[PDB]
């Protein structure tokens, strides 16, 4: 009847951190063992991240577990709520799978929109996606980042093979787990940007590396359903979907577009939305979070 | 001038004004910089100095092959899918006074100003009194931020241009190659 006072939803499709290291350009068959990148100082003291002279391409790695039950929240206090929400995702799930989702989340993983300020200055990148049932790959890929569009979203029998699988995992048909590399063309000795620590920068092994959150920010600009415009491209699946960059918002709570008020008429109201704003709804459900009063 | 140019950077997260689309408007000029090319006119045809930004497209004042075939440097390159693309055209054909680019503007004379202050065989004690620090004062020079080695984001800038001639004519070189006092396209 109304919505619990705690709504904790466990997220899905969970990064990791992702390792630099830099590495000549076609050497990719032996780019198993590179040196790292390390962060040193210039001055006025400052910490900036720059290649070994030598090479040419940055080589970035993380891994990617797609983890599926995106109905259940993980705390909910009241069970009729809780109930009638799975019964909404199972009416969403039947009539449609996680296929349109995950061809948009395909998307992300390809033209390598987690190279943030690494890909814009760029003129080679190639992503290697493999899926690993074991140790072993039992699954590989290869994908360009350039000849797949940054703003505009087409589809691949490529990416529409990969999309299955993400959209195997979100249903939760099995296990999926993916190691995202990719090879960056960016020049000799030239400034990588490492995500930038409150001004330090962040390394693990003494390797410069970039935070887990701020990939998975990059893995979901799939919200093209805007209230205002699509001439501007993707934005990141946000509730009160709102930039910092461009300052402004979308989605207002004075708009009925707004994901509580869409949750409200889709769950309680029984106030469908379209289709192309139900991909939204679900889409905030794999990112989770605190929901409810 | 003889032929007028174009760059539009297309709205997004990466080309915010904070510092992936800040410090990309006054430093990133490597066709007149790094990727090849030195003899053109800077005019930006976006000069509104109510933002302290003095453009807002790739404003850019060539002759007619320098616009239509001559301007393939590497200085032009992201607007490929983070923006949108431009192209050449032709030069002003009425008068327009857009005599103002990016050039070589500006007041950050601090960044090494010590030997005009106290290094002139005297102590530290005159870095002010003798040289003072007058020209090492930011201003609102209308112009893009730089990602040069002064911080991890954008920096300062300005325009160095003035008034634009009424002709079709590549103005005076400057630092940037500002093409003041040449007859470029007024916006």
């Amino acid at each position: 009847l109304s919505t619990a006072s705690v709504l904790a939803f466990e997220r899905k499709l969970d990064p990791s951190d992702a390792l630099m290291s830099a590495g000549a350009w076609a050497q990719r068959d032996a780019s198993q063992e590179w040196p790292a990148v390390t962060v040193r100082e210039k001055s006025q003291t400052v910490d900036v991240a720059n290649l070994p002279s030598d090479a040419d391409t940055l080589k970035v790695r993380f891994t990617l577990r797609v983890l599926g039950g995106a109905g259940t929240p993980s705390a909910c206090n009241d069970a009729a709520y809780r109930d009638k929400l799975l019964q909404t995702v199972a009416t969403y799930v039947n009539d449609q799978g996680f296929a349109e989702l995950a061809r948009r989340y395909a998307h992300n993983l390809a033209n390598a929109r987690f190279l943030w300020r690494n890909r814009v200055g760029a003129e080679a990148v190639e992503v290697r996606i493999n899926h690993i049932r074991q140790g072993e790959v039992a699954r590989a890929w290869r994908f360009d980042a350039l000849a797949i569009g940054l703003r505009d979203f087409k589809a691949d029998a490529e990416l529409d093979a990969l999309a299955e699988l993400i959209a195997s995992g979100l249903s939760g048909s099995g296990h999926v787990l993916l190691e995202v590399v990719a090879f960056a063309r960016i020049g000799d000795g030239q400034e990588v940007f490492p995500s930038q620590e409150l001004k330090t920068l962040y390394s693990v092994r003494d390797a410069a590396a970039i935070h887990s959150q701020k990939i998975g920010n990059a893995l979901r600009t799939i919200d093209t359903w805007y209230p205002d415009e699509d001439g501007l491209g993707p934005i990141a699946v946000e509730p009160y979907g709102s930039v910092t960059s461009q300052g402004k918002a979308y989605r207002q709570p004075k708009q009925k577009l707004d994901f509580y008020t869409l949750l409200d008429n889709w769950v309680l109201r029984d106030e469908a939305p379209a289709v192309e704003q139900q991909h939204y709804v679900i889409a905030n459900l794999i990112r989770g979070g605190v929901f409810g009063e | 001038m003889d032929h007028y140019l174009d760059i539009r950077l297309r709205p997004d997260p990466e080309f915010p004004p904070a510092q992936l689309m800040s410090v990309l408007f006054g430093k990133l000029h490597q066709a007149l910089v790094a990727q090849g090319g030195d003899r053109i006119g800077v005019s930006f045809p976006d000069l509104d100095e109510s933002r302290s930004r003095l453009g807002e497209r790739l404003r850019i004042h060539a002759s007619a092959d320098d616009l239509r075939a001559l301007l393939a440097r590497p200085w032009l390159e992201g607007l490929r899918d983070h923006l949108q693309f431009g192209e050449p055209a032709v030069v002003p054909h009425p008068t327009p006074y857009r005599q103002v680019s990016r050039v070589q503007a500006k007041s950050n004379p601090e960044r090494l100003r010590r030997r005009l202050m106290r290094r002139h065989d005297l102590s530290e004690e005159e870095a002010r009194k003798r040289i003072p620090d007058t020209v090492a004062r930011a201003l609102d020079l209308p112009f893009v931020t730089l990602r040069s080695q002064s911080t991890g984001q954008h920096f300062r800038l300005f325009i160095r241009h003035g008034p634009l001639q009424v002709t079709a004519e590549e103005g005076g070189f400057t630092c940037y190659g500002l093409s003041k006092g040449g007859f470029v396209p007024w916006f």
